[PDB]
């Protein structure tokens, strides 16, 4: 008993030396107004606001469907063609088209030609894990929302294939960082998001 | 050395940040604390402070916010402005 | 094991018991002690050079004990052991060894040399000795073998490695590895194994010197998680993060003391 | 006021200890011991080993010998008692048989000695006390002597005929260290406490008055060098001073010092502490501290 | 027991390798030569007896900036004023940009200055053996730096508005830096297989 009578005589010391150590060496460090964290010398030490961009304290960690899975499943998931399927005009009540003319066959498989270019990259980045901690829970602002307006399969979408691929496309590039363009210094946006972006194409996919 | 920045072209983000809402309610606190020309109907306050909030929210509040760059240049915001 | 036992110190470890020093007079004494003797009369009676461009001369028999139980978990014959000792020091030693045969095994190293030119920055009167303990310094520490001079025990547990299949999913590979035991890398992975492409150590000292500085980075990162995370420890990448770089953030390692 | 116990060494061991590695030494044979007659204990011994240097030599074993001034190879100190020639001073160490193993480190220690050789050298090389004196020989002879009765092993015997006795003890120290080395045994341990001793008020008390009559004698003496000359008559309580102690233990006691207000600065802090009388439990708690 | 010969082998995957990277041409079959592929192409007595002509060179595709680079190994150890004030000459006969001239082991201070001295714009780089034998590129831990154009340099300090000091600087020391052949004053951009959210970008100069 005397033993962790004295290791907590310790930790009740030493734990605050340590502690100035950090604080003596990083009270320096700032995030200027330019979207980048700096020295006192103007020194910069980061480009993003933590390689994120985003404040530690409003963040989820969170998961991504779309990566642990087989090929196999996958195309059961997002893929999606005229070959003896065509199982969503049952859905795609009310008001089908039905198929229109091209450009409908054609979003859907440009969709998946990006849906696809991430799940190959990752992986070619992250070993196996899933969990990760990113901005804004969406795996909750869908739910609840089927709580908000609910409807059940009962009630098919009255939306539309050509609206959810501009829908995103409209409010991804509203997702901004990094001002502005000044055309290259929207590269740093562009995949200072990246992350974040994979996962409104998997959870919001056709 | 400064150099002063476009009121045309500005750069850093149109919102608020967390730290100036802080310091304009503190400065216009100190303002009307010190009898000053308050801005919007009075709606029956003592508060020097939950004054000003009234003020911020209804964005009919004074001052301006220069925000130094790195470079040494800045920019000018109205808090009609931000947001 | 090919490799368990192929980076290893190695060098004079299996002697340990040991050196022992016995004067010899002509290049046919000994005595003994135990059995041997037989194995160096027969080396001796294959007359191939005995007298040579010199003749007998090496009156400084010294003798070598080589433990069987350092002999089985690292594959060494006797001809190795005594093989590369003369590949570091010319002529000036003829080692002798036994088979495998024996109850022993042992193995003898004497010194030639007379009429030798002799000298110089120093004299030797009185007596021929400890020129003889010094050498034994660099004998016992030089040094055959995949020794990674450095390069300690080693240890080998399975680690839990996930990898991808052509299917979709993930599998847990539990493959072997290699936990070292102190520097030095470098040498480390000229060897057959190995690997080049994710080898790893503790010293980022020498990782900065010997990968990137980009490398290093990620180092720390990784080994600051190692520190507070077993277990169960509140974790921000992004202040890890933050730390990383303004130690590398000037090139050299910034360090944070007091 | 309420004196407080105190837990400094032992004394008298046969004690190893050692050490590593900045390293310097090696294997350390501690003593500290000292009369021990009823106060005084002012005393140390400590002797070293080394085993570094794979280069020099052959890990040789030395001495120190309080309080000056160096290191002193073994030999050269059984030649200073009466056991010059060789062989008789490994039997004081060692016993052969014999066991080789544990003498051989011999070798290197009286390779320190091929030139003591006899008693004539091994005195002189003793000049170093010390603060520039001496001229030198006879002088240096002199010391040797008086220190082989105070300073070497200052308990056993204060005498005069009785350096035959010092002569076994030191092989006795030495006969542990080898012990160690060749891993015969193991280092022992300064935890106890069981080896440790307590000093209440009375050892306390002794140190002090001590450290305060002595000047008493110093005081006096130096009125009676003033009586003599111009004065004379002869003595009387004259002198004896008397706020010498009387006040001189108010504000030694009163206070954790040891022999203020002089300059006796950093002088341990008592060991004084004011009684404590917040609950009669804790007031009796309080004479049983150290 | 002709373990020295094998392993220079490796000195091939550490060198020809060593082009793009930077940007020369170099032909994707020395890069997939295997074990005795190297042994073909040259011809030693043995066995052993090796040496011979080891080192070639190479052109670049990036046209203009010029000029053009020049492995070269030994293979005498030990190095060495009779082998390197002696092997320039050779490096102003073909014309080149700059080479390499690898050892093993040691290199005496001698020649090491009496070289870079008169080189002028030219450079002498830098490696050796029992060393960078292995493409350290190919690490887990090391992220992959490209190269950056004097004009895309000027880029960096307008979009961040920053001093050529204000970046992250790289020692000269840096098995990349010596990789790619970095000279004080230039800028490599890098890509790190960060999380993070993302593949953010960092970037960095030389002292």
């Amino acid at each position: 008993g005397r033993e962790g009578l004295i290791d907590t005589a310790v930790k009740t010391a030493e734990t605050g030396y340590i502690q100035r150590r950090l604080v003596k060496a990083m009270e320096d460090v700032m995030v200027r107004y330019d979207g980048t964290v700096r020295n006192a010398m103007g020194d910069i030490i980061q480009f993003a606001y933590g390689e994120d961009g985003l404040d530690a304290t409003l963040v989820e960690y969170q998961v991504f469907d779309s990566l642990r899975l087989s090929t196999k499943q996958f195309e059961k998931k997002y893929r999606i063609d005229l070959m003896e399927d065509r199982s969503l005009s049952l859905y795609m009540e009310n008001s089908i088209e039905n198929d229109s003319s091209v450009q409908d066959l054609l979003d859907e498989e440009y969709t998946q030609l990006v849906a696809d270019r991430e799940l190959l990259c990752k992986f070619i980045f992250p070993k196996g894990d899933a969990r990760w901690p990113l901005p804004v829970n969406v795996q909750r602002i869908i739910q609840n929302a089927l709580q908000i307006f609910h409807l059940e399969a009962k009630k098919p979408t009255d939306l539309l294939p050509s609206d959810i691929i501009n829908g995103l496309n409209e409010l991804i590039a509203k997702l901004t960082i990094f001002r502005g363009s000044d055309r290259i210094t929207r590269d740093v946006q562009n995949n200072a998001t990246l992350l974040f972006q994979i996962l409104l194409r998997s959870k919001f996919a056709v | 050395s400064g150099k002063a920045v476009a009121k045309e072209d500005r750069t850093t983000t149109p919102y608020m940040t967390k730290y100036e809402r802080a310091r304009i309610l503190g400065t216009r606190a100190l303002q009307i604390s010190m009898n000053a020309p308050v801005l919007v109907d009075l709606e029956g306050e003592t508060d020097p402070l939950q004054i000003a909030m009234k003020e911020l929210a209804q964005k009919k509040i004074p001052l301006l916010v220069r925000r130094y760059l790195p470079d040494g240049s800045y920019e000018d915001w109205s808090v009609a402005e931000l947001i | 094991k090919n490799v368990q036992t192929q980076i290893e110190h190695t060098t004079l470890s299996t002697v340990t018991s040991a050196t022992e020093i016995h004067y010899d007079p002509d290049p046919q004494d000994t005595v003994i002690e135990e059995d041997k003797d037989f194995v160096e009369a027969f080396f001796a009676i294959p007359d191939e050079e005995v007298e040579e461009n010199l003749y007998k001369q090496s009156p400084w028999l010294l003798r070598l004990e080589l433990d069987r139980a350092k002999m089985l978990d690292k594959k060494l014959s006797m001809s190795d052991v005594a093989g590369k000792i003369a590949e570091s020091f010319e002529r000036d030693l003829f080692t002798i060894w036994s088979e495998d045969n024996a109850d022993k095994l042992i193995i003898r190293c004497r010194i030639i040399r007379d009429d030798d030119r002799k000298a110089e920055d120093d004299d030797n009167m009185i007596e021929e000795d400890v020129f003889l303990k010094t050498i034994e310094g660099h004998m016992l520490e030089s040094i055959s073998l995949r020794g990674v001079p450095n390069i300690t025990r080693v240890y080998m547990m399975e680690h839990k490695i996930v990898r991808q299949i052509e299917d979709g999913t993930f599998e847990r590979a539990d493959e072997w590895v290699l936990e070292t035991d102190g520097i030095n890398l470098t040498e480390a992975m000229t060897v057959e194994g190995v690997d080049a492409t994710r080898t790893y150590s503790n010293s980022f000292v020498e990782i900065l010197q010997i990968l990137g500085i980009e490398a290093t980075r990620s180092a720390l990162l990784k080994e600051l998680r190692n520190v507070i995370e077993f277990d169960g420890s509140y974790v921000n990448y992004r202040h890890l993060a933050l730390l990383c770089d303004v130690m590398t953030s000037r090139g050299h390692l910034m360090a944070i003391t007091r | 006021k309420v004196i407080i116990a105190q837990e400094r060494s032992a004394a008298n061991i046969v004690q190893v200890f050692k050490k590593a590695a900045p390293s310097p030494i090696a294997y350390v044979a501690e003593i500290r011991s000292a009369l021990e007659r009823g106060s005084r204990l002012i005393s140390s011994m400590q002797i070293k080993l080394m085993a570094r240097n794979t280069e020099n030599s052959g890990q040789t074993i030395r001495a120190t010998l309080p309080y000056i001034r160096s290191d002193i190879p073994i030999v050269i100190v059984f030649r200073a008692l009466g056991v010059v020639p060789d062989r008789d001073i490994l039997e004081h160490i060692c016993y052969d048989p014999n066991d080789f193993q544990m003498l051989e480190m011999m070798k290197p220690c009286i390779e320190e000695a091929f030139v003591i050789q006899d008693k004539d050298i091994a005195l002189d090389y003793i000049g170093k006390r010390g603060s520039t004196t001496g001229v030198t020989r006879e002088k240096r002879l002199r010391y040797a002597h008086d220190i082989l009765q105070k300073e070497l092993l200052p308990h056993i015997t204060t005498m005069e005929g009785f350096e035959t006795r010092k002569a076994f003890f030191l092989g006795y120290m030495i006969h542990r260290m080898l012990l160690c080395a060749l891993e015969r045994r193991e280092p022992d341990d300064r935890d106890h406490f069981g080896k440790k001793r307590l000093d209440l008020a009375g050892p306390l008390l002794a140190s002090l008055f001590r450290m305060l009559f002595r000047k008493m004698t110093r005081d006096v003496y130096k009125y009676m060098q003033k009586c003599v000359e111009t004065n004379r008559e002869f003595n009387l309580t004259l002198a004896v001073k008397s706020n010498i102690i009387t006040n001189g233990l108010r504000y030694s006691l009163a206070t954790g010092n040891w022999g203020d207000q002089k300059r006796s600065m950093v002088n341990r802090v008592g060991v004084s502490q004011v009684l404590n009388r917040y609950t009669f439990a804790s007031t009796l708690s309080h004479l049983r501290r150290t | 027991e002709e373990k020295n010969i094998v392993r220079v082998f490796r000195a091939w995957k550490t060198a020809h390798q060593l082009v793009h990277d930077r940007g020369y041409g170099v032909s994707q079959a020395e890069l997939d030569l295997t074990l005795d592929q190297f042994k073909a192409m040259h011809c030693g007595m043995g066995r052993n007896l090796d040496r011979t002509t080891l080192s070639f060179y190479a052109k670049p595709s990036n046209d203009s900036n010029k000029g053009t680079i020049y492995i070269e190994f030994a293979k005498e150890p030990s190095v060495g004023i009779k082998e390197m004030r002696t092997f320039v000459h050779t490096l102003g006969d073909h014309n080149h940009k700059t080479g390499i001239l690898i050892y093993a082991n040691s290199m005496t201070p001698s020649a090491a200055k009496i070289i870079a001295t008169v080189t002028g714009q030219f450079t002498i780089e830098t490696f050796q053996e029992s060393d960078l034998i292995v493409n350290i590129t190919h690490h887990e831990l090391v992220p992959k730096h490209i190269l950056l154009s004097p004009d895309e340099k000027k880029e960096l300090l307008d979009r961040y508005k920053l001093r050529e000091t204000q970046l992250p600087r790289i020692q000269l020391a840096d098995p990349v830096a010596r990789y790619l052949g970095l000279k004080r004053g230039e800028v490599v951009k890098i890509v790190r297989r960060s999380e993070t959210s993302g593949r953010y970008n960092s970037y960095r100069i030389c002292a």
